[PDB]
């Protein structure tokens, strides 16, 4: 599949923003 | 105009708006079961419409000079493979578009893959030949 | 001749061929089919008439 | 101009009371913008005597080309009788 | 089973007055807030919005009003005179021949009906505004004619169609396409614009 | 139709030359402004006869059925 | 084919919606009771636009029903 | 004795609030003034009244309609009805003969006064317009008022057992009646049914 | 449109659940599909129930048979419900192949209604 | 031919495993209800007589025909003196009874349409 | 009337909402589908009217004085 | 019942609601989102006047 | 469960850590969002009106 | 007055999207008749966001 842009609800990016700021991932 | 042409010559008008009024009774004429999508905008018909026209445009001198029609084949034959690919994904992205935002927005992709890898491609094919 | 009749002269009985010629002629009319009330025999202004590109298989 | 009998009497009156408010609603709405009562500068509920004067003038125009311009209409207009 | 709490809300009056955007239809004021010369209204009469939209709505109540009429009684319009203009006036009928500018009382009342579910649901969602019957719809298409013939998986929005060369050799030329800018075409676009529509035998 | 419907066009063509007239000079009536109020509608109703046609014209040329002609 | 009275009546009704329109869009009551060329060409053009844009939109209004239906 | 019959009409008219609750005991024995058309079968129920030999009389009470074919002019559907089973009354043996098909229960409602009432209604689909225009939607309404009373169950000991194949009926058996009246509301028409009853005489 | 192959998984319950269920009620199924589908569920109800109750009345009178009415109570009682669990088994594995077979039936005749198989087309 | 039909007695087939209605199906007006009419098979001319019997002259008698053990046939075989003795005439009206041949040809003889 | 109050209940709606439609410039060709900015302006809109709305049904219902016959 | 004051009393609150509805188109700003309550208010009060002094003057059975 | 899972998400870590140092903070591929998150179709499509061809 | 609602709405709906696309007062084609249809989608679903959240939301 392909989620078009406009319609691509960024969802990792929410779990993203919500994570702290040390976490493993934010160094990735 | 009808008045002034004869019985034949009106028999003919009137064959000719018959044969070009197909689609217009073929309207009345709807499946339920079918699954409809959101067809491709006039405007982005009209502008795929214009890349091809570029394509046809950039092929023409080398094709009118080529002699073979098994040389210009290959090179419509590798035009169509990457046209098709193109074209697949066209239709995949347009059948599943909730709206016509998506759908012009495939079809903007699709013109746009055209306008800049269409001619690179086309451009080497033809330097090859 | 567009489809020979010499794939299948053979045979009396033209049912090969029929078919061979009308899948060659199936082929362009796929690819001329809509086409021929605004770019070809159809058109409302016969002075501009031009053959349709399946009329020899046809 | 194809007229039929559709409405009765005090129904065709009705309508035409109808027609009569909404031209009343679209009038008003048309003095106020000619008298300059919508402007974003209004300081209370009230009219001052330039805006009295104004409207005083649209009311009078109103009244005195009324019926003159609806019988007019009806004139060149020339519904055929229903019968 | 089906019925358990799905309808909570009966009232949609008791909806209107609270959320709706309009003024409280209790003030007193309403009763003698302007003077009109009504004059004497022995039925009730109820007043339809709109500056262009009311009289319509009266020509849907009156049941003068769905008396069918030919083409030769109705041959006038406001301003114009239909009978001295032939040509205006075979159009005049061409348009009245449109089956939507035509369409009976029973097909106004099904678009009124069902537009105004869609306006208070979808405004609402009261949900006791839409049908009650849960209906399953099948088409049942008789395949076994040779005259329509339903399109098995659909006709693709795109096609990209690739012109035959050769075929035309009457003056040794293998390109029979050329555009209108003069180059020879060796593809085309086929584009599908009604997808429930059928195809022409 | 019927004669309110009349009455209603009426309405719509008085709104119009009204607007017309007194929309950006809103002065007292005069003969002046009758002539002128006769002139408006001689236009508006000049401008319905060829909206009218050009409406009918349209809508009445787009193709329908088969054409025929007997 | 038969019309009903209602349908003659929206039939004048689109009349009377595309005539207000025309004229508030191209001007037409600017003139001596006589409509200028280029008023004429504008009226036509909007009268045209009307037609399909009414079709159009009757059109949409019952695919929107049906699709209720549906 | 107090004689305050709950009105039936709009969306009560379609599911009942009986149904829709599933507290027919709490509405037991409850007057309803139900508005409605019926239907031409009669169903006979073996029973004594006041010591006499006869048959209860139940008839099909079509309180809703729904439309839902969209194709009105290419089809004409049957609507989808929304019916409930009234007791029509008793009739003593000997003159069970003398119940007609089809004959009115009672005299049909007045015409309305308010003209924005002769349209079919939002709810219950159903239109009080004696001349309607539309010759396939024309409805006589009909006002019946009675008590709620809930279905009858097997009890051989008392007597009421009925045989079906046989034709012989000795308690109210609303699934079968609904199943061979071939009626639609199934389990609304189980849940309960309406005996009429008149103002003394 | 499921792939084909050796390797290719075999439709799970969930699978065959939710493609019952597909085109029992959806929209874009003929109505002869979906009265496939729904003649399949009528006729293949009844197989379960009667391997059941066969089981259950051949076990109750082999629960009293010559040898196994003069065994110990464990082991009359498993003896004795081995028929019951045998044609219980054969009951609902009938009723599942019934409804599955003709359901897959229908399943192919809704793909060839839409042309969603490639290498069939008319 | 008419004492073969037995879709003309259908209507009591309804009524054999439901008995529910079949009071009702008795209290119909009979028409055709186990008796059979000819129509006039010649113009007579005769305003006295309102119905003309046109029965078959060797099915008047029932009694006669209760206790033969035979087919109606007897009724219908060569009981009218009219012949066509023209070649044109068809005697068989069954264009379709006939063989192919002892070489058999086909389709013509696989196939009911022809033969 | 509870049936003429709702009628006015919706045409009051019908009229705001395409109030709240045109202010907030939603309507345009190149594409149907409404963005989210145009709909939060749009859900901002109505709140507005829900607050106009609720402020002059406040003020009324203390103070009829302000709005008498004529 | 009072058909004439009940069509009055409808053609009160259409005009009441019309008169509300032209004044808040007349007076929101920046897309919505932007309106002052009190000046709505006296702009509804001028309204009223104003189709209080028009309303004799044209809505009359002719 | 180690040796079959520790292969297959460390496969799945090495794609995550590789999509998170380009910046890819959109969805994959083959995300099914729930139909609260996922966008109605437009049933209405009104075909162009039919009209002569002048050629 | 069902009736007279739904006039209103399809009335209004036409009226703005009309005012909306015949702008420059150019003569329609086929894409202008795509871009009115798209019009009257954005109204219809502008009113039903408006609605929505005129009735708790």
């Amino acid at each position: 599949e392909m989620i078009l842009p406009h319609n691509n609800r960024q969802l990792a990016r929410q779990y993203f923003d919500s994570l702290p700021e040390n976490d493993i991932n934010r160094k990735y | 105009n009808v008045e002034e042409m004869d019985t034949i010559q009106k028999m003919n008008y009137e064959a000719t708006v018959n044969m070009g009024r197909q689609d217009l009774i073929t309207r009345e004429y709807t499946f339920y079961s079918d699954y409809e999508f959101i067809p491709i905008q006039e405007d982005r018909k009209q502008q795929m419409e214009d890349a091809l026209n570029n394509l046809h445009k950039i092929i023409h001198p080398t094709v009118t000079q080529l002699k073979k029609k098994a040389n210009v084949q290959e090179i419509q034959d590798r035009v169509f493979r990457k046209l098709q690919g193109w074209e697949g994904e066209l239709n995949t992205c347009v059948f599943s578009a909730k709206n016509v935002r998506d759908s012009n927005f495939c079809a903007d992709r699709f013109t746009n893959r055209i306008n800049t890898e269409g001619v690179e491609f086309v451009k080497q094919i033809l330097r090859e030949y | 001749t567009v489809v020979p009749t010499q794939t299948f002269y053979q045979m009396q009985d033209y049912y090969m061929l029929c078919g061979l010629r009308f899948e060659r002629w199936f082929r362009c009319d796929l690819v001329y089919h809509d086409q021929r009330h605004t770019k070809f025999d159809q058109v409302k202004n016969q002075k501009n008439y031009k053959t349709y590109p399946c009329y020899r298989e046809y | 101009m194809s007229t039929r009998k559709i409405f009765d009497s005090e129904e065709q009156s009705f309508i035409r009371l109808v027609d009569k408010f909404y031209l009343g609603l679209s009038l008003t709405k048309l003095c106020a913008q000619s008298c300059n009562l919508l402007r974003n500068d209004i300081s209370g509920s009230a009219l001052t005597q330039k805006e009295k004067d104004c409207l005083s003038i649209c009311y009078n125009n109103i009244e005195k080309t009324q019926s003159a311009f609806y019988a007019k209409v009806k004139t060149t207009m020339n519904l055929p009788a229903v019968e | 089973l089906s019925l358990i709490n799905q309808y909570k809300s009966l009232n949609l009056s008791s909806s209107i007055k609270h959320n709706a955007p309009f003024i409280n239809r209790d003030l007193y004021v309403f009763d003698d807030l302007f003077s009109y010369n009504l004059g004497d209204i022995t039925t009730k009469k109820s007043l339809f919005n709109d500056k262009n939209s009311f009289l319509t709505s009266y020509s849907y109540l009156n049941n003068n009003s769905w008396n069918n009429n030919e083409f030769d009684l109705i041959d006038n319009l406001p301003f114009t005179t239909l009978f001295d203009n032939n040509d205006l006036f075979n159009n005049y009928k061409s348009f009245f021949q449109d089956s939507i500018f035509n369409s009976p009382k029973k097909q106004l009342s099904s678009d009124s009906k069902q537009l105004f579910k869609h306006i208070i649901y979808r405004s609402i969602k009261n949900n006791i505004i839409q049908d009650y019957t849960k209906l399953v719809k099948h088409e049942d298409f008789d395949e076994y004619s040779r005259w329509i013939k339903r399109s098995p998986g659909e006709v693709l929005p795109l096609r990209i169609i690739k012109y035959p060369l050769g075929l035309e050799t009457i003056h040794n030329n293998i390109f029979e396409n050329t555009n209108n800018e003069g180059n020879v075409e060796l593809f085309r676009l086929r584009f599908n614009s009604n997808s429930s529509k059928m195809q022409h035998k | 139709m019927d004669p309110v419907l009349g009455d209603v066009i009426a309405t719509r063509i008085y709104k119009a030359c009204f607007k017309h007239v007194y929309g950006k000079n809103m002065k007292a009536y005069s003969e002046k402004d009758e002539a002128k109020f006769d002139q408006c509608l001689t236009s508006y109703v000049e401008s319905y006869k060829s909206v009218t046609n050009h409406f009918i014209t349209y809508l009445g040329q787009l193709p329908k059925k088969g054409l025929s002609l007997d | 084919t038969e019309v009903s009275n209602h349908n003659y009546t929206q039939a004048v009704a689109y009349l009377n919606r595309a005539t207000s329109s025309c004229v508030k869009k191209c001007d037409s009551l600017n003139n001596n009771g006589s409509l200028s060329s280029k008023q004429e060409s504008c009226l036509k053009t909007c009268a045209e636009n009307h037609a399909i844009a009414t079709k159009i939109h009757a059109e949409y209004i019952r695919k929107l029903a049906e699709s209720k239906y549906l | 004795a107090k004689d305050q019959p709950f009105d039936v009409d709009g969306f009560d008219a379609k599911v009942y609030p009986w149904v829709r609750e599933n507290n027919v005991n709490d509405w037991e024995y409850k007057l309803v003034k139900m508005r409605g058309y019926f239907k031409d079968q009669r169903f006979f129920v073996r029973r004594k009244r006041d010591g006499k030999e006869g048959f209860l009389v139940f008839a099909p009470f079509v309180t809703a309609v729904e439309r839902v074919n969209h194709r009105l002019k290419q089809k004409d559907l049957l609507p989808v009805e929304y019916s409930v089973f009234v007791n029509l009354g008793w009739v003593p043996v000997e003159n069970k003969k003398d119940v007609e098909l089809g004959g009115e229960v009672c005299p049909p409602m007045d015409a309305p006064t308010d003209s924005t009432l002769f349209v079919n209604d939002t709810f219950t689909g159903f239109n009080p317009d004696p001349a309607n225009p539309e010759d396939t939607e024309q409805v006589t309404l009909t006002e019946i008022t009675g008590i709620v009373r809930r279905g009858e169950q097997q009890d051989i000991l008392a007597r009421r057992r009925n045989w079906n194949k046989e034709g012989i009926y000795n308690w109210v058996d609303l699934d079968y009646m609904g199943k061979i009246f071939r009626l639609f509301n199934l389990d609304a028409i189980n849940t309960a049914y309406i005996e009429r009853v008149v103002p003394s005489f | 449109m499921e792939p084909f192959g050796t390797d290719e998984r075999n439709w799970t319950h969930e699978e065959k659940d939710i493609i019952t269920r597909f085109l029992k009620y959806d929209k874009h199924v003929n109505l002869k599909t979906a009265e496939m589908v729904y003649s399949a569920e009528v006729e293949s109800a009844y197989f379960g129930k009667a391997g059941a109750l066969a089981g259950g009345v051949i076990s109750a009178l082999f629960f009293n048979f010559p040898i196994v009415r003069n065994l110990p109570i464990i082991r009359r009682s498993v003896i004795g419900v081995l028929p019951f669990l045998y044609c219980y088994t054969w009951g609902k594995n009938t009723q599942e192949e019934l409804r599955w077979l003709k359901t897959f039936a229908a399943y192919q005749r809704f793909v060839v209604y839409h042309g969603q198989h490639c290498k069939l087309w008319v | 031919f008419p004492f073969l039909e037995k879709m003309k007695y259908n209507q009591y087939k309804e009524y054999k495993n439901d008995y529910l209605f079949y009071l009702d199906f008795l209290k119909k007006e009979i028409t055709d209800d186990h008796s059979f009419f000819w129509k006039a098979r010649k113009v007579i001319k005769l305003p006295q007589y309102s119905v003309f019997s046109f029965v078959p002259l060797k099915l008047m008698m029932w009694k006669t025909m209760i206790n033969y053990p035979e087919s109606f046939w007897y009724a219908a075989s060569r009981v009218v003196q009219s012949r066509r003795k023209k070649v044109f005439v068809t005697k068989c009206s069954a264009r379709t009874l006939t063989t192919a041949g002892w070489t058999f040809i086909t389709p013509f003889s696989s196939n009911i349409k022809y033969t | 009337d509870k049936r003429k109050i709702q009628h006015e209940g919706i045409i009051a709606l019908i009229n705001y909402s395409t109030l709240c439609a045109q202010k907030c410039d939603v309507l345009k060709g190149h594409d149907d589908k409404i963005t989210d900015t145009e709909e939060q302006c749009l859900r901002v809109c109505a709140e507005k009217i829900r607050q106009t709305f609720e402020f002059t049904n406040d003020i009324y219902l203390k103070n009829p004085n302000l709005t008498k016959p004529n | 019942d009072n058909y004439a004051a009940d069509v009055q009393r409808q053609f009160n609150r259409t005009a009441f609601d019309s008169l509300y509805k032209i004044c808040y188109n007349s007076l929101v700003q920046k897309n919505g989102s932007t309106i002052d309550f009190q000046k709505q208010i006296d702009c509804h009060q001028r309204l009223i006047q104003v189709f209080a002094k028009i309303a004799p003057i044209v809505v009359k059975v002719e | 469960l180690n040796q079959k899972y520790y292969t297959h998400m460390e496969h799945l870590w090495t794609v995550h850590v590789n999509r998170l140092n380009q910046k890819i903070l959109e969805d994959p591929l083959y995300t099914f969002y729930p139909q609260e998150l996922n966008v109605p179709k437009h049933n209405i499509i009104v075909p162009t009106i039919f009209r002569d061809t002048p050629q | 007055m069902e009736q007279n609602t739904t006039q209103v709405f399809s009335d209004l709906a036409y009226k703005v999207c009309f005012k909306v696309i015949n702008d420059k007062n150019k003569p329609f084609v086929l894409h202008d008749e795509q871009r009115l249809a798209n019009c009257l989608t954005r109204y219809v679903e502008a009113f039903n966001v408006t609605s929505e959240y005129f009735f708790r939301e």
